[PDB]
RNA sequence: CCCCACUAUGCUUAGCCCUAAACCUCAACAGUUAAAUCAACAAAACUGCUCGCCAGAACACUACGAGCCACAGCUUAAAACUCAAA
């Protein structure tokens, strides 16, 4: 018929859908490092995921690990380890004015 | 060095010093702020009581002991028994929101106390004993 | 009570600023929930009315992040009017 | 109760008082103005007035 | 199937370390488990303060014991870990490298929910 | 031998283009309010840049200046509406004066 | 209603009781968005098929009968007199 006419076909410009930090990499229990980079340093509370970042799986693998860790004996429950307080930050939340 | 808001950890060596002393050595003032009262006890870091006042201590009776003039009274008046004995520097624990919260760290102060650090800690249970029922107003 | 002590919800004073040192606090206690969880804890919400309260909550966030969301959007509109006169 | 022997304090207190009464002054204007408001619900229902939400099918 | 016991043991010196370790991987076996492997994770100070058979604990070692053993191997062997006085807390879950990650295209854009309400003029 | 609506729409440059994010176009001042550039780039809707800081003089009814394309149309959906909303003017970043 | 104290009770075990605004007051399954869109409000309007249920108010979550570990209970559930409304 017409050969300059529009193809039926998929988005070629479409970009690629956006992953979580933690897309692809296992969240265990025993890995206390990062499970604290998702915690208060202050309380020790959970951050939600409008603070981490992460997507619903991995929000779920992260809150799951730590209320594990907490209670095997890796993990503080009312404060961050210090030792870990000079970690990457990696939540969108910040306590000084 | 850039100031840290986060306290020294016991056991690792750190460079800040008051008076000599580390901050697991500086004497502890703890603050209790309850709704209709506020209580003071300054102890020692080996828990050694030092100086204690309240609002009740103080001369204030019933609904005046809930204010924030009467938690201040009696941060001065504990701060003055501390002095005495020594304290200048002092760790402030509060745990409760009533309304000597804040003026009974005030006392401390214009009663010649240094504050290094303040330290909240109000009981929250993760789940606990069940609170009384609500009230109808 | 099993936990070490000066490391949960501590705040260093800086040059004897022991006003900023509290608010700074105050503000940590604020962000994280506690202050709102330790005043509602003071009576106990019987679970319809705390059903019914984070309902409530969950209504206004998505109402009011929706109305600023619609605020940022047509700021820019605010601007001196182009054909004034017209 | 000898305002001889606590002048100072009777000044910070009496300075404190005149202070906290231009205060109010003052924010009240800049609240009305808007000096430090993100903006004036006035303000910002004019314009919203320019572009009203359509529930509905025109 | 195959599990994981996260062992922490007693802060004690390395010849009661090793009795208490040998001790507890034969438990394993007599309940007819197969032990694959013996991680140590090193000694470290607790989280908090533990208390377990009478005594305070506030530092302890950290041991992994990976292995096989029938269903009812893990109640039997929960319970041998309860009577240990050299062991201060130990929990077994099912090994983490079981359970295989399914893959993840990415965050699926969520559109706001449309035509909650009818269009009839309020 | 008449050129169909489909050929012109298939070698348009604002066809060709592709998506408008971070693409750098030509933009001609056509209008100024104050310190508002109103800018024509070949689009639908014009897009409303503040005057640069730096040789704010320089920019005048006419100027063409370079700009770094967002969108070419500012819309949203909000919360109830069974329309977007529109402010009809697209979104750009003003770079600074072309010149040859 | 407010304050204090304290019991049944809230817990566990073993048996009962079988009731909620047990309501998201919107039945299950299949399908549609076009025509007439549509009393009002609410959570837009409908088709096919099937089961359950409803037929002025009040009397009445009642009486009697029957069943039930229920004995001040539950389920099923009327009539007479009365009203022009509800
Ligand atoms: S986006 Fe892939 S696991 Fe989070
Ligand atoms: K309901
Ligand atoms: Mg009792
Ligand atoms: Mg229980
Ligand atoms: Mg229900
Ligand atoms: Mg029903
Ligand atoms: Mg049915
Ligand atoms: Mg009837
Ligand atoms: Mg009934
Ligand atoms: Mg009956
Ligand atoms: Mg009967």
């Amino acid at each position: 018929s017409n050969e300059d006419l529009p193809i039926s076909m998929e988005n070629p410009y479409k970009e690629p859908l956006k992953k979580c930090i933690l897309c692809g990499k296992h969240v265990d229990y025993k890995n206390v490092q990062l499970l604290s980079q998702f915690v208060s340093p202050f309380t020790g509370c959970i951050y939600g995921r409008h603070i981490t970042g992460l997507c619903g799986k991995k929000q779920k693998e992260i809150t799951k690990a730590i209320k594990r860790a907490q209670i095997m004996g890796f993990m503080p429950v009312t404060y961050k380890d210090p030792a870990y307080l000079k970690d990457p930050k990696v939540c969108n939340i910040r306590y000084r004015e | 060095t850039k100031f840290s808001i986060y306290p020294p950890i016991p056991g690792e060596e750190s460079s800040l010093r008051w008076a000599g002393k580390k901050f697991e050595e500086i004497p502890i003032a703890h603050i209790k702020a309850s709704h209709n009262n506020t209580q003071i006890q300054v102890v020692s870091a080996s828990n050694e009581p030092l100086a204690f006042a309240s609002c009740g201590t103080e001369g204030f009776r019933n609904a005046k002991k809930g204010t924030g003039i009467a938690a201040q009274t009696a941060g001065i008046a504990a701060a003055a028994r501390a002095k005495q004995k020594g304290v200048i520097h002092i760790r402030v624990v509060v745990k409760g929101l009533g309304p000597g919260r804040l003026s009974a760290m005030h006392g401390l102060i214009m009663g010649g106390l240094e504050v290094i650090s303040i330290t909240d800690n109000t009981p929250i249970p993760h789940x606990g004993c069940r609170p009384r029922k609500a009230r109808k107003l | 009570a099993k936990h070490l002590k000066f490391i949960a919800r501590t705040v260093m004073v800086q040059e004897g600023n022991v006003e900023s040192a509290y608010r700074t606090l105050n503000r940590i206690l604020t962000m994280d929930g506690l202050i709102e969880d330790i005043k509602h804890r003071r009576y106990y919400e019987k679970p319809c009315r705390r059903r019914q309260r984070e309902s409530y909550e969950r209504c206004r966030r998505i109402y009011n992040m929706e109305m600023a969301r619609k605020i940022n959007f047509l700021m820019r509109k605010n601007r001196a009017d182009p054909w004034q006169g017209c | 109760f000898r305002d001889d022997a606590c002048r100072k304090e009777i000044q910070g207190f009496l300075d404190c008082a005149a202070r906290a009464q231009e205060a109010r002054k003052m924010r009240s204007i800049q609240e009305t103005l808007g000096e430090s408001g993100s903006l004036l619900p006035n303000k910002l229902n004019k314009l919203l007035q320019r572009f009203p939400n359509k529930p509905y099918l025109s | 199937p195959r599990y994981e016991l996260a062992l922490i043991l007693k802060a004690m010196q390395r010849p009661e370390t090793a009795a208490t370790l040998k001790r507890t991987i034969e438990a394993l076996m007599d309940r007819g488990a197969i032990v694959r492997d013996l991680e140590n994770l090193g000694e470290r100070a607790l989280p908090y303060r533990i208390s377990a058979h009478s005594q305070q604990h506030n530092r302890g070692g950290y041991f992994l014991v990976d292995f096989y053993a029938p269903t009812a191997a893990v109640e039997s062997m929960v319970e041998h870990l309860s009577r240990d006085i050299d062991v201060i807390r130990g929990n077994i879950v099912k090994h983490p490298l079981t359970q295989e990650l399914k893959e993840c295209e990415g965050i699926v854009p969520v559109p706001l929910a449309e035509k909650l309400y009818s269009t009839k003029k309020r | 031998n008449v050129e169909s609506f489909a050929s012109m729409l298939r070698h348009s440059p604002l066809t060709q283009m592709g998506p408008a994010k971070d693409k750098l176009v030509i933009g001609r001042i056509f209008h100024i309010v104050e310190n508002d550039l109103y800018i024509d780039f070949g689009g639908k809707f014009h897009c409303v840049c503040r005057r640069p800081e730096v040789d704010g003089e320089k920019y005048q009814k006419g100027t063409r200046v370079r700009l770094r394309l967002l969108d070419l149309e500012l819309t949203s959906r909000f919360l109830g509406a069974t329309t977007d909303t529109t402010v009809l003017e697209a979104n750009a970043v003003l770079l600074g004066i072309q010149e040859s």
